[PDB]
């Protein structure tokens, strides 16, 4: 073990990815949501470009 | 460092000795307000009775003084504060029996602001001197300072969700002063250029130049009901311009009592109308369109921004040279109350129908197009035959550039110069202009005819890919359309070309405008 | 720790070598609106001198077409060096030229 | 005047002592009485500004250190 | 008199009434709730 | 199924194409820039 | 370029040009390209055939999807540097008027022409009938106009969160917000709105509003805000507690009231707070004993630090949540719900940067009526649209017009052959109205018709986070910066 | 909130008082009616029957602003016949033709139709 | 008084919902003002206030409390034996000054449950009910007849609630507005040029403008004045139409009737010029 | 999020016809008739049903059977 490293989110290494509308309904997550953002801390971090 | 934070801005100078942040302060979002007078304000109870002024007791007062302390606080028109001449400053929330607490000749009580009192007004950049006025507050419901709406001019505020600052002087030495010097009825003509800094505007505008004209008739009906809203009346209705069939009175002559019976402005007349410079001597058909004042009586013509509005010779400055402030005072507020409530029975619109003309136009203009678009493959033609024969004072390529741009300018003129011609009386777009509202003559021609050669620089659309602007064009296309010429108008829809072209041209004016406000913030403070 | 670090601050590097080269390139996400989301995450940024450099480097570029939307910008400070990709706009993750 | 931590209150010996943060005054529960050196947690002060550029904050006048493991700072 | 502390993802009652650790007892998870008031609230339909 | 022979009307109308257009959302995300970029 | 379209080569990785006049070709396969998909046409006829759109409906129970469509080959990537160099036709209709027009060369072709626009652009109706700065002020606007953001929002706690209660799909819409779930999640109310001057309560950049309209729920919306505090350690001889705090023991005596919070240190659900009320209780016990010798009396053993509300006038606590954070640490969150009601001084948009201040609100009774009764829910100023051409403004408004009467949605589409003026027009009188929008309206003080007509129709309308009671502010006397003896920021 | 409560809008209160009337000095035989908490439907109504009357010189009404619920009609009327009695036979005139409309109404209303309850 | 017209009434049309009628030989502000009044003054019983006891929905608390305010009272019952809460001298409500209202649900079963008006129980006896199924089975169906859905809720999630409905009028909130709408219109022809069309053709007829069945379009008349009003006055379903109107112009008489007991309390005293 | 009682414009209540013209929107494809077979006649109204978006189905979506 070396380290730990932020996970963007929705993306193939964050364990939505792999779900359907119904289950990310019934993990409290919204399906509409468009991911690709970190989370650090309680917030949603999102770079620029 | 030491040095450092005595520096520059937010430096022990600059940033806090020379300004420094005060008490006694409200600040809001502003709403327009037609009913308040110019030098008063409307402000929210909340900020009234937080805010505070000090009052010093003297004996033929006092019992007044005395039923404020009596309010408490709880209420609105109450009282913060007693001061005892020994020092003391006393609470009003706390003490269980105000009552107890009896008042006598030398004790300050700071009250709650109250409909009357003086305060300085203001809108940050403050650009110039009347940026900045002393005016009347007035107590209302719900939160945002009311202001007339001729204030907005010299304010530059468009209640669009602009914000002001308000400021309350303490003694009455400081309201003596503000209420003497920086009062707004003293601000009405400007140092800076001799001229009105505020006139009448926007709707009251536009409703009084379609108020003057002499088609307009009143029965005693509605006569009575502007009657009833005009401040300084005499008392006596006017005698009826037609008494049979059935009694009317003109607009003009109703108008006649708005303005103080004294003015005496000839000539400002100057709309588009009548003719430039010798139609109407052309044996007199007495005007039409031409404004007389005499004796304080609108004679013939009706109003504008010539006429009316912040030019300097106008109805509102001749007035104020004449009759004094306290009287133009009274006059400015009176012609928005007679005009806005005569709007309210007229009404005033702007649909897509003042935007659309007819079939024969629309050929017309294409035909327009057509020629001009001809013209310049004429011009490319002769330029790539090597035959254009540079202009005496500029090299090929800037002749053709030139020459070209004199086409396309010269065509929308023409469309241009047709539209405004194939419009009719009831176009409110042209009530709008005509007036001097807003808008003007180039923006009719956009909407309904043509747009036109946008630009970049001071020259047409550059070419941002190799020898070309947009990858949809040919190679070295020196034509109408590939270097930028919008064909159609705003509505009629824009091509994609055209689109992302006025978007290019469209851009010019943001970038202009966000770095203007700071050189313009730093040249005026180096002067002062 | 020293990308946790640098994602929650918005800094750069790991703070010994400088930080204002690469400064705000991390945000907390916007959300007002479900557009507002959305267009935070299609943000694109355009680095410069900070403070009043008027150039070329501000307005629009005829090649953005089809690339950065033409009309959205913020409208005061920078208005032109915050530019938003358009709807099939597409970046290149990049490849072995091999 | 060395002792008044707060029962600096002339008309009647005090109890309590009430904060009006709002006002910026000190006033006193069963009389009138101000005597307002206003102290508004004087911490506050320095924590004011926000909306200016900050971040990197170069309006900062102090690190923290973290004397609570430190003897020396 | 209890707190109730509704519990995360089950929402059986936690009756922390004390300075015990607020994680409820059978569910794993530990993030809580405090429930609304007995106390009535007054709304006006407007 | 296309046979580029048999076809006698190739043209379409182009009101058609946002079953193409739909097709590109529908199958990249909306916002792809990001997350292929952090899965690269 | 025949194995990039094969497959052989990484067709979104790699750009490959060949600048002729200088008899050089370079290939890029680095990241960091921006590349749009286009069409390819070949022997000056699309590459794309009719076959393809029957296997893309098709999709609904077949596996066939857009990289089976590249695959094809009949689209490519294309990145700016190989944008300079193809020959790109504005539409397939072009392509086949070259009979008679200059060009008979093309290479690729636009999938459609408002791809060119970004998210923000993309939500406001008919774009191209704006004076361009318009659109890029509704895109800044189009952040602010707050909506339902995301559906699951009952169990966010986000730090400050603004929620419509009724948003409306927008009445006329643009084919690409299709795409952006506008259509799930919207941002506005679909409004009846007139252009009149009135009484002028709406001159300059603001409004007339209906108060029954206000009344009956319209632009009603509800605000969080969510407050955090932890409890912390954070030294040898601190300790921080949640707790009742009382004057008996604790030290801070600020004279909120500390009644309202629970046993515990924070106050339940459903309680009404204001600006006064103490929300969590918690107290840092903290010298302990270093002021030695009987100095215990009261509000000795530890200071106040507990949290309140100096914020605003605020509402009712909606949810408090305990648990604990990254550190280990005891940890809440509490959301504090208001219900913001639309009025003087909420700003608010239409989607072509109308944006406004709100200058009035009058009730049902002197709206002005039509022959049915229809009272606008707002009035915009008629000078709003002259000097800054939103022409479509008005064009949105006929064509959402069309639109309630046919019960169809509409279709803003900036580009196509739709001939919007004459075409709506003349749908519009074929509904029974007068074929360019304006209706004979009354006036609601003396019953008398409004001499002119007045443009009237529904139009998709936005209320911004920029709430007026938010930006209310005031000051008498307050706190004083003793390094500096001077008020506060603000 | 800064707003008031709805019923403001019309309650009078404890200390305010229902009309008020003054004399005017500009003019012989004139007088200005305020009504307190009051809207453009009893103003506006008045009004034009005062103006039906052809011993009224001069009748009208305006509200001077709309936030402040509050009314003045200015009538005047021929040095013979006082403003007060105009005002008080408007008003029962009035009253009598709206109990005229009020009786041909239900009238109007039983005839024909069983479908009236 | 000698300028007193003869103010005629004629019914047209009458249904469960519609009255549609006019008004001849009156002022146009007598129009205006009967209209003002349908609208403002005319008092209804409507919900005013509302407690929470528990509420578990997917949707926040004032948001029901609105919901509940707008839903309309078969007020059939004179609501003049109800007075306003103002004025009686009982502590905040009672039976007689108000309604009460009560609501109890939860959803048990696996299904989404919907919650109605038909739920909604009035605790005061039943001759003031909400719209919804009440005095008929009614032929034509509304299938489900549920009047509103007050919200939704799922197997766990539960609703409980008191409500007090009262007497109040238009001009104070629009939840107590006794009309849908209200349909007005005057000179139908434009003989009086009231409103001035440009280009007149293009303007189509109204309903009853048929009378000029001529396409010649508004012949002129410079003598004329506003003399029979259309109206068409539409219920919410909360009080029958012609009940409204007799309810308007009676209450009206009485808000007259008062200023005049006002201005005669006037002259009680000092005469204050009064001849 | 759930349909608004009574149009906002007019007053016409507006609930009462919800979920009848979702049936029968099921049952029978003719939308703008499907309006006037419920009885709106006015576009005020018309609006109001067609433009409004049913998002309360997502929320009772969630694993809520709890809260
Ligand atoms: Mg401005
Ligand atoms: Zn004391
Ligand atoms: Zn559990
Ligand atoms: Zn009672
Ligand atoms: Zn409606």
């Amino acid at each position: 073990f070396i380290g730990k490293i932020p996970i963007m989110l929705r993306s193939t290494y964050c364990l939505l990815n792999g779900l359907t509308d119904r289950d990310l309904c019934e993990l409290n997550e919204c399906p509409l949501d468009p991911g690709g953002y970190f989370i650090i801390n309680g917030s949603e971090k999102v770079l620029i470009a | 460092s030491l040095k450092q934070r005595l520096k520059g801005k937010e430096g022990r100078v600059r940033g806090n000795l020379m300004g420094k942040r005060v008490d006694f302060s409200a600040r809001t979002v502003i709403t327009p307000d037609p009913n308040l007078s110019i030098d008063q304000v409307g402000v929210p109870r909340s900020i009234a009775a937080n805010m505070t002024f000090a009052e010093i007791v003297t004996p033929f007062n006092i019992d007044r003084l005395q039923e404020l302390v009596r309010r408490g606080n709880s209420q609105y028109p109450g009282a913060k504060y007693i001061i005892r001449d020994n020092g003391d400053r006393i609470d009003l929330r706390f003490h269980p029996k105000p009552s107890d607490l009896h008042l006598q000749t030398g004790y300050k009580v700071e009250r709650h602001m109250c409909d009357g009192d003086i305060v300085i007004f203001n809108r940050q950049p403050t650009l110039h001197k009347m940026s900045m006025m002393g005016h009347r507050v007035r107590i209302l419901p719900w939160s945002t300072f009311r202001l007339n709406l001729s204030v907005t001019t010299p304010y530059n505020a468009d209640f669009d969700g602009d914000e002001m600052n308000l400021h309350l002087p303490q003694s009455l030495e400081t309201r003596a002063e503000i209420q003497e010097l920086a009062m707004v009825p003293r601000m009405i003509v400007t140092p800076q250029s001799n001229r009105p800094v505020m006139g009448i505007v926007q709707d009251t505008l536009t409703a009084v130049r379609k108020f003057t004209k002499r088609d307009v008739f009143l029965e005693r009906g509605e006569v009575m009901n502007l009657l009833m809203f005009l401040s300084t009346w005499d008392g006596k209705v006017p005698q009826p311009a037609i008494l049979k069939p059935r009694p009317l009175w003109t607009g003009k002559q109703i108008f006649s009592l708005i303005i103080p019976g004294h003015i005496n402005c000839i000539r400002t007349h100057s709309t588009h109308p009548d003719d430039e410079d010798s139609g109407p001597y052309k044996h007199i058909s007495p005007g039409d369109t031409k404004v007389v004042v005499e004796n304080g009586e609108l004679i013939m013509g009706i109003l504008c921004k010539k006429s009316l509005g912040t030019s300097a010779g106008s109805l509102v400055h001749i007035s104020y040279l004449e009759m004094g402030h306290d009287i133009t005072r009274l006059f400015y507020s009176n012609i928005q109350t007679v005009i806005n409530n005569w709007l309210l029975i007229e009404g005033h619109t702007i649909g897509i129908g003042d935007s659309i003309a007819d079939s024969k136009t629309y050929q017309d203009i294409q035909n327009t197009i057509k020629k001009a678009k001809q013209d310049v493959i004429e011009v490319i033609e002769k330029a790539h035959n090597n035959e254009l024969e540079p202009t005496p004072g500029n090299t090929l390529r800037q002749t053709f550039e030139n020459q070209v741009n004199r086409i396309l300018n010269d065509a929308r003129d023409k469309t241009g110069s047709s539209a405004q011609k194939s419009l009719s009386e009831y176009n409110n777009f042209k009530s709008m202009v005509v007036s001097g509202a807003k808008g003007s003559k180039i923006n009719i021609s956009q909407v309904i005819a043509v747009v036109g050669q946008q630009n970049v620089e001071g020259k047409r659309i550059p070419f941002g890919f190799k020898h070309r602007t947009l990858p949809h064009f040919i190679k070295d296309d020196y034509g109408p359309e590939s270097r930028g010429f919008v064909e159609n108008s705003y509505l009629a829809g824009l091509t994609p070309t055209e689109f992302f072209f006025h978007a290019m041209g469209g851009r010019e004016g943001l970038i202009d405008t966000a770095v203007k406000t700071a050189e313009t913030g730093y040249i005026q403070r180096r002067l002062i | 720790d020293g990308l946790k670090y640098s994602l929650a601050t918005g800094n750069w590097g790991d703070q010994k070598k400088a930080h204002q080269a690469r400064a705000g390139v991390s945000q907390v996400l916007n959300r007002l609106t479900f557009a507002s989301t959305l267009s935070h995450l299609r943000r694109l940024n355009s680095p410069i001198g900070r403070d009043g450099k008027l150039a070329k480097p501000r307005q629009l570029h005829n090649t953005l077409w089809g690339m950065v939307c033409p009309a959205e910008t913020p409208e005061g400070h920078a208005v032109g060096l915050v530019k938003n990709l358009a709807l099939m706009a597409y970046i290149s993750v990049g490849s072995q030229p091999s | 005047l060395d002792a008044l931590p707060r029962v600096t209150c002339p008309n009647h010996p005090d109890a309590i002592l009430v904060e009006d943060y709002r006002a910026g005054d000190m006033i006193c529960p069963e009389c009138g009485l101000v005597v307002g050196d206003r102290v508004i947690d004087v911490g506050s002060e320095w924590r004011t500004f926000s909306n200016d550029k900050a971040t990197k904050d170069p309006s900062r006048v102090g690190d923290s250190q973290n004397p609570l493991l430190s003897d020396g700072d | 008199q209890p707190m109730i502390y509704i519990c995360g993802e089950c929402h059986t009652e936690n009756e922390i009434k004390s300075r015990d650790p607020i994680r409820c007892r059978e569910c794993g998870y530990r993030i809580m709730y405090k429930k609304r008031t007995k106390r009535l609230v007054v709304f006006d339909a407007r | 199924y296309d046979e580029d022979d048999d076809e006698i009307t190739p043209d379409l109308w182009q009101e058609a194409c946002w079953i193409v257009i739909s097709s590109y959302f529908d199958e990249k995300g909306l916002v792809r820039q990001q997350l292929d970029s952090f899965d690269e | 370029r025949k194995l990039r379209r094969q497959m052989d080569i990484i067709v979104s990785e790699v750009s490959m040009i060949r600048d002729i006049r200088e008899r050089e070709i370079r290939i890029y396969t680095d990241a960091g390209r921006i590349c749009r998909p286009l069409l390819i046409v070949e022997k000056q006829k699309l590459l794309l055939k009719k076959r393809h759109i029957d296997q893309l409906k098709e999709r609904e129970y077949n596996n066939y999807s857009w990289q089976d469509l590249v695959a094809s080959g009949v689209v490519e990537y294309i990145d700016t540097l190989e944008e300079e160099t193809v020959m790109l036709a504005m539409t397939p209709d072009d392509l086949q008027e070259k009979e008679v027009a200059y060009c008979s060369t093309y290479t690729h072709c636009e999938i459609h022409p408002s791809m060119i626009l970004g998210v923000c652009a993309s939500i406001i109706p008919f774009p191209d009938h704006n004076q361009s700065p318009r659109n890029t002020y509704q895109s800044a606007m189009g952040k602010q106009a707050m909506g339902v953001y995301i559906t699951n929002f009952h169990v966010r706690m986000d730090t400050l969160a603004h929620v419509l209660y009724y948003p409306q799909k927008p009445l006329v819409t643009t084919r690409s917000m299709e795409y952006l779930r506008f259509r799930e999640l919207p941002a506005g109310i679909n409004s009846i709105v007139a252009i009149a001057s009135y009484t002028g309560y709406n001159q300059e950049d603001s409004v007339i509003m209906n108060r029954s309209a206000v009344d009956r729920g319209f632009f009603r919306s509800v605000f969080y805000r969510s407050y955090k505090e932890q409890e912390s350690k954070k030294g040898f001889d601190q300790e921080e507690v949640f707790e009742k705090p009382t004057r008996e023991t604790c030290q801070g005596m600020r004279h909120a009231i500390y009644d309202k919070l629970d046993d515990d240190g924070l106050i339940a659900p459903g309680v009404r707070v204001s600006g006064d009320d103490v929300i969590i209780g918690k107290t840092v016990t903290l010298p302990e004993n270093e002021d030695e010798l009987e100095s215990t009396n009261r509000r000795y053993t530890k200071r106040d630090c507990s949290t309140f509300l100096r914020t605003s006038e605020t509402g009712i606590v909606d949810q408090v949540m305990v648990t604990l954070n990254q550190e280990g640490y005891k940890f809440c969150k509490i959301r504090v719900r208001s219900v913001r009601i639309p009025q003087i001084g909420d700003k608010f948009a239409s989607r072509h940067g109308q944006k406004g201040t709100c200058g009035i609100q009058y009730r049902q009774e002197d709206m002005p009526f039509t022959c049915e009764g229809i009272t606008p829910d707002i009035i915009i100023n008629p000078h709003a649209i002259p000097s800054r051409m939103t022409i479509g403004h008005l064009i949105e408004c006929l064509q959402g017009k069309v639109s309630a009467n046919k019960g169809e949605i509409g279709d803003a589409t900036p580009f196509n052959d739709a001939v919007n003026v004459q075409k709506i027009s003349n749908l519009l009188s074929d509904y029974g109205y007068h074929l360019r929008g304006n209706e004979v309206l009354y006036n609601g003080f003396t019953g008398r018709k409004i001499t002119s007509q007045i443009f009237i129709g529904p139009t998709y309308y936005q209320r911004l986070k920029h709430m007026v009671d938010d930006k209310i502010h005031s000051r008498a006397r307050g706190p004083i910066q003793i390094l500096n003896r001077q008020p506060m920021e603000g | 909130m800064n707003a008031p409560p709805a019923f403001e809008s019309f309650l009078l209160f404890e200390g305010e008082k229902k009309i008020t009337i003054n004399k005017d000095t500009k003019v012989p035989n004139a007088c200005l009616f305020t009504i307190n908490k009051e809207d453009h439907t009893l103003g506006n109504i008045i009004k034009s029957q005062l103006l039906k009357d052809p011993q009224v010189l001069f009748a009208g009404y305006k509200v001077p602003h709309p936030l402040e619920h509050k009314i003045i009609i200015r009538v005047q009327t021929t040095p013979d016949y006082s403003p007060q009695e105009a005002f008080t036979n408007a008003i029962t005139d009035l009253i009598s033709e709206l109990s005229l409309l009020e009786e041909r109404f239900r009238v109007a209303i039983k005839d024909k139709q069983e479908g009236i309850e | 008084m000698p300028y007193a017209n003869q103010p005629t009434v004629r019914i047209t049309e009458l249904t469960d919902e519609n009255v549609k009628f006019i008004i001849e030989n009156t002022d146009l502000a007598v129009a205006n003002s009967i209209r003002r009044v349908f609208i403002a003054e005319v008092p209804i019983i409507a919900i005013d206030w509302v407690q929470i006891d528990a509420n578990s929905s997917v949707l926040h608390d004032e948001f029901i409390a609105h919901r509940l305010g707008l839903i309309p009272l078969i007020s059939d019952d004179i609501v003049d034996k109800l007075q306003y809460s103002r004025d009686c001298t009982c502590e905040e409500f009672c039976p007689e000054c108000s309604v009460e209202f009560t609501l109890d649900v939860r959803c048990n079963e696996d299904q989404t449950r919907h919650v109605t008006s038909r739920d909604l129980i009035s605790n005061s006896p039943r001759v003031i009910p909400v719209t919804s199924r009440n005095r008929d089975n009614d032929p034509n169906d509304y299938v489900e007849q549920d009047d509103i859905l007050i919200v939704k809720l799922r197997k766990g999630q539960e609703l409980r609630l008191r409500a007090y409905a009262k007497k109040g009028f238009g001009k104070e909130h629009a939840k107590w507005n006794p009309t849908a709408g209200v349909a007005f219109e005057y000179d139908p022809d434009n003989a009086l040029r009231h409103t001035v069309y440009p280009k007149p053709e293009e303007w189509p007829k109204s309903e009853y403008s048929e009378l000029d069945e001529d396409e010649s379009q508004a012949p002129y008349d410079p003598n004329g004045k506003p003399e029979r009003f259309y109206y068409n006055v539409e219920s919410c379903g909360s009080l029958r139409p012609e009940t409204i109107v007799l309810s308007a112009l009676s209450g009206l008489k009485k808000k007259l009737s008062d200023l005049q007991t006002q201005l005669s309390h006037e002259i009680q005293s000092d005469v204050l010029t009064i001849n | 999020m759930i349909i608004p009682v009574r149009c906002f414009t007019c007053g016409k209540i507006v609930g009462n016809k919800w979920e009848a013209y979702l049936g029968l929107l099921q049952a029978e494809y003719t939308e703008g008739d499907a309006l006037d077979a419920l009885g709106l006649k006015r576009y005020c109204c018309r609006r109001m049903l067609l433009a409004h978006v049913d998002l309360i189905e997502k929320l009772l979506n969630y694993a809520p059977l709890e809260k």
